[PDB]
């Protein structure tokens, strides 16, 4: 017999040094982002929904877009307002911030990336700025019941394939487990900003959805 | 204050990081489980690193930094079983618990903790890490721990800092996290830390009042710690006076060199004697002026000890009120002034001489 646990307490001792390996293997970079990979399925996931989408530029409006406003008015007849009017930002570009620039990348790419939110901020920002402009400039083809939910739509997706095109710039270039820190906060503060740009919107509001029920969740953030 | 009935603290140094495994769903009398599950923490900071998938058992899970609310506040915690609650290295008291018995997980104990039922699963770490100052370097962020995760294990040298704002707590648990992982680290490394610092040897002393907290349930660890300033000084001018073949030579060099002759001589060494000396409060303490901590010591299977004083024998207090004593027939202030005529005659010495006779304790 050994009643006393130094036996066990000798099991710990070894146990101990394993910890430090497990914890690094624990904070290694992850192969993949499933939400990316959630980005890649619905790109044009739904029938032909990427073949509308010839805007680009990123900083353009109404560029044409009357074709497809046609159709936008055949969708009128679902409840638009399943469409959320605020933008999730941060809550759906989180995932892009996975990434230690010091590996897997020549250190540059987070300036770009930088770049880019400034530039989707300075759109969302100008969209604010304009948008009852954008109301009169779309309802010349007919007010409908939801053309401000319309609207919003059009600019979600306009930037949305912007996104997809950006996104696939990177083509799911090895992420980190965890955010970088700094890039994480100040995106947080671009994204105070910008719900403080929707709070300064003061606007008021004016099944077979399976397919465009898919990008409206990915809107939605749904998860 | 005290924990209110039904809650339960583990400690382990472990649970700097989120020790996800443990965990399992409450359930209340009747089985009945609760598989939604909140938690709260420090700051927002600490749920980035958390993941829900390490959850199955449960389908409900979501996180919040605490924040100290009014209206709750109670010896008596609001209860609420609906769901499962966890708090994670907790700052600060909490108002409202979760199902069946809650538990903390936490490195630290809190004043808040102290009456409390606790376990601490603890372990030794043998390696003591070091402090150094020249006035290359790593810069190491102030809070943020896995921002320099493996810099950590790769490099020795590390720089830090704070933000003007900071939460002494914080401070604190920063710091604890960081000394922990150290001792789990293999080499002493070195820290350095840009501050006035002052309020850095308050916060030690901190420190020492939490090590003697777990000690009221701990390892016994012979963890290392130093007075940080005044001692500090007084062993860089004992360097200075001395050759210097390191001026970044460890304390603790010294200390056991003085060990090697202490013996011999079975009697104490002037550096340990001003070791708890010059201490605010572990020493002769100007704190409050206690000289009376003196020191017995004493070595394996000696009949005997050797007090602040001289031998002595065992397990008896330090002198003995009777005594073969210094009777005045000797230390008669006539003789002592004669004979100190005498001496200053001799040497035309007109100034700085005075002389005591000795006296005795328990032997002679």
């Amino acid at each position: 017999e050994d009643v006393d646990y130094e036996k066990e307490s000798k099991r710990r001792k070894l146990e101990d040094e394993d910890f430090l390996k497990l914890k690094a293997l624990e904070f290694s970079k992850d192969i993949v982002n499933e939400k990316l990979q959630k980005i890649i399925v619905v790109t044009d996931g739904m029938k032909r929904l990427y073949e509308y989408c010839n805007c680009k530029n990123s900083l353009e409006t109404l560029p044409s877009a009357a074709n497809y406003g046609s159709l936008l008015k055949r969708l009128n007849l679902y409840n638009l307002d399943h469409i959320e009017m605020n933008v999730n930002f941060y809550e759906l570009l989180f995932p892009l911030t996975l990434y230690n620039d010091n590996d897997n990348s020549d250190k540059t790419l987070s300036h770009q990336l930088v770049n880019y939110i400034f530039l989707a901020s300075n759109y969302f920002q100008n969209c604010a700025k304009n948008f009852n402009y954008m109301r009169e400039t779309f309802n010349v083809f007919g007010p409908f019941k939801q053309i401000d939910f319309m609207v919003m739509f059009v600019i979600k997706f306009n930037f949305l394939c912007d996104m997809r095109n950006f996104a696939k710039l990177i083509d799911e270039l090895v992420p980190n487990k965890q955010p970088n820190m700094r890039i994480h906060s100040v995106l947080v503060m671009r994204d105070k900003i910008v719900k403080l740009a929707f709070s300064n919107l003061q606007f008021q509001t004016f099944r077979n959805t399976k397919h465009l029920q898919r990008l409206i969740m990915l809107m939605n953030a749904n998860y | 204050m005290e924990c209110p009935f039904q809650i339960q603290v583990c400690i382990s140094d472990r649970f700097f990081a989120f020790p996800h495994n443990l965990v399992e769903p409450q359930s209340d009398v009747g089985n009945k489980l609760i598989e939604n599950l909140i938690v709260y923490v420090p700051t927002d900071d600490d749920r980035l690193y958390i993941d829900k998938k390490q959850f199955p058992k449960f389908n409900s899970v979501l996180v919040y930094r605490h924040e100290h609310d009014v209206n709750i506040d109670s010896r008596s915690p609001k209860k609420t079983a609906s769901a499962t609650i966890v708090y994670w290295n907790p700052l600060v008291p909490i108002t409202e618990i979760g199902a069946g018995e809650t538990r903390v997980f936490s490195v630290l104990l809190t004043n808040n903790l102290f009456y409390c039922n606790t376990m601490i699963v603890h372990h030794e770490n043998p390696k003591c890490p070091i402090e150094f100052t020249y006035p290359n370097l790593r810069p190491i962020a102030c809070e943020i721990p896995l921002s320099h995760f493996k810099e950590l294990v790769e490099s020795n040298d590390f720089l830090l800092c704070f933000n003007l704002e900071t939460s002494t707590m914080v401070k604190i648990l920063s710091l604890k996290r960081i000394f922990c992982i150290f001792q789990y680290r293999k080499q002493p490394a070195r820290y350095v830390i840009n501050l006035p610092h002052e309020e850095i040897d308050n916060l030690y002393n901190k420190l020492n009042w939490e090590r003697t907290r777990r000690l009221m349930k701990g390892d016994v660890p012979s963890n290392c710690a130093t007075v940080n300033r005044s001692s500090l000084k007084y062993i860089k001018q004992a360097q200075s006076l001395l050759g210097i073949p390191d001026y970044s030579q460890t304390v603790v060099d010294f200390v056991k060199m003085f060990q090697k002759i202490i013996f011999p001589y079975q009697l104490v060494p002037n550096v340990i004697i001003k070791l708890n000396n010059f201490d605010q409060m572990v020493s002769s303490a100007p704190n409050k002026a206690e000289p009376y901590k003196k020191i017995r010591l004493f070595c394996k299977n000696d009949s005997i000890a050797i007090s602040s004083s001289g031998i002595v024998p065992i397990n008896m207090p330090d002198f003995s009120p009777p005594n073969t004593f210094d009777y005045s027939d000797y230390a008669n202030r006539t003789n002592i002034n004669f004979v100190t005529q005498r001496v200053l005659t001799d040497g035309g010495f007109s100034s700085g001489i005075t002389v005591t006779p000795v006296k005795y304790n328990y032997y002679l």
